[PDB]
């Protein structure tokens, strides 16, 4: 399963 | 008897061609199951081992979902990187990330992973309390401090000890036969006479998984680091594995060398010997 | 920023023997960027018909690719691996060798 969380640098 | 599952994301810009390319692979263990590429015609992740074919409709549409996020949020964690750096339009950039988890025999969670790299060298990365970030340099220590404020690791720390591990547990199920068969090292000597006073002895493995192999010569039961030539473990195309060790033995003593393959699907190490 | 140069395996799938249908493999190792050139040769001349693993890296951010073509092996027909890299000041040429 792919990481859920998308944050920026 | 521990497994793992992991995900390598790459983004390479291309400034003056298109937007930034994004390939993006999984495993457990060495077994390469889904990919995804931006460049790609589908735009679906896909995939590329039979037991992960047998998941549902549903499973495709939230796959492609996260990864086609991670996609565009890399695209702009690309442009952030530039400003950090001071950085020319000009030039393309990679930015590589790596998330994963470990299970041991019982299933029960060993170790997380989340992390970045900014051409080649390490960004940052999530140390493994599940707590704290591994700032590698200066601007990294930007985002760490941004990281920490917004308890960006407590976000991961749900993903790894919870969603990673159970997609690991089922995996390791569904495909119980691909990855959690240790097929054994094929093993046989060959020998090349060299100049008429040298000869070479290749102690070869051949058809193994999984890729963890250990392959050490020995000249009297003491191991030779010394005329030895090991190639790396490589890919033999169908997911076995294959490596080669091999040692400049004077002519004549070929029998004073001995092979030790020690590999997970042999119940006993093999010594080898010439023989003809 | 970090180039890191490629590694260059040429071998077989399974042990050659000739006039029975195999596999040829490039495995390109350990480098950075990874936007590289590979091609598969038949006696000098390029192969057409080949395909190559998706791209992934080792734990160390550095890329592996497994460039690979059908092959039936024979004792007169050379194959190598032609990789060209940004670190590469001009292509390189790693001949198959049968026992390597």
């Amino acid at each position: 399963l792919y990481l859920p969380v998308r944050v920026l640098i | 008897g521990s497994h793992s599952m992991r995900y390598f994301s790459t983004s390479v810009s291309r400034p003056g061609r298109g937007e930034p390319r994004f390939i993006a692979v999984g495993y457990v263990d060495d077994t390469q199951f889904v990919r995804f590429d931006s460049d790609a015609a589908s735009q679906r992740m896909e995939p590329r081992a039979p037991w992960i074919e047998q998941e549902g409709p549903e499973y495709w549409d939230e796959e492609t979902g996260k990864v086609k996020a991670h996609s565009q949020t890399d695209r702009e964690n690309l442009r952030i990187a530039l400003r950090y750096y001071n950085q020319s339009e000009a030039g393309s950039h990679t930015l590589q990330m790596m998330f994963g988890c470990d299970v041991g025999s019982d299933g029960r969670f060993l170790r997380g992973y989340h992390q970045y790299a900014y051409d080649g060298k390490d960004y940052i990365a999530l140390k493994e309390d599940l707590r704290s970030w591994t700032a590698a340099d200066m601007a990294a220590q930007i985002t760490k401090r941004k990281w920490e404020a917004a308890h960006v690791a407590e976000q991961q720390r749900a993903y790894l000890e919870g969603t990673c591990v159970d997609g690991l547990r089922r995996y390791l199920e569904n495909g119980k036969e691909t990855l959690q068969r240790t097929d054994p090292p094929k093993t046989h000597m060959t020998h090349h006479p060299i100049s008429d006073h040298e000869a070479t002895l290749r102690c070869w493995a051949l058809g193994f998984y999984p890729a963890e192999i250990t392959l050490t010569w020995q000249r009297d039961g003491e191991d030779q680091t010394q005329d030895t030539e090991l190639v790396e473990t490589r890919p033999a195309g169908d997911g076995t594995f294959q490596k080669w060790a091999a040692v400049v033995v004077p002519s004549g003593e070929e029998q004073r060398y001995t092979c030790h393959v020690q590999h997970e699907g042999l119940p006993k190490p093999l010594t080898l010997r010439w023989e003809p | 920023m970090i180039q890191r140069t490629p590694k260059i395996q040429v071998y077989s799938r399974h042990p050659a023997e000739n006039g029975k249908s195999n596999f040829l493999n490039c495995y390109v190792s350990g480098f950075h960027p990874s936007d590289i050139e590979v091609d598969l040769l038949k006696n000098g001349e390029r192969i057409e018909k080949v395909e190559h693993s998706d791209l992934s890296f080792s734990k160390d951010w550095s890329f592996y690719l497994l460039y690979y073509t059908e092959f039936t092996p024979t004792e007169k027909d050379e194959y190598a691996c032609r990789v060209n890299h940004v670190t590469l000041s001009q292509p390189k040429i790693v001949k198959w060798d049968r026992d390597m």
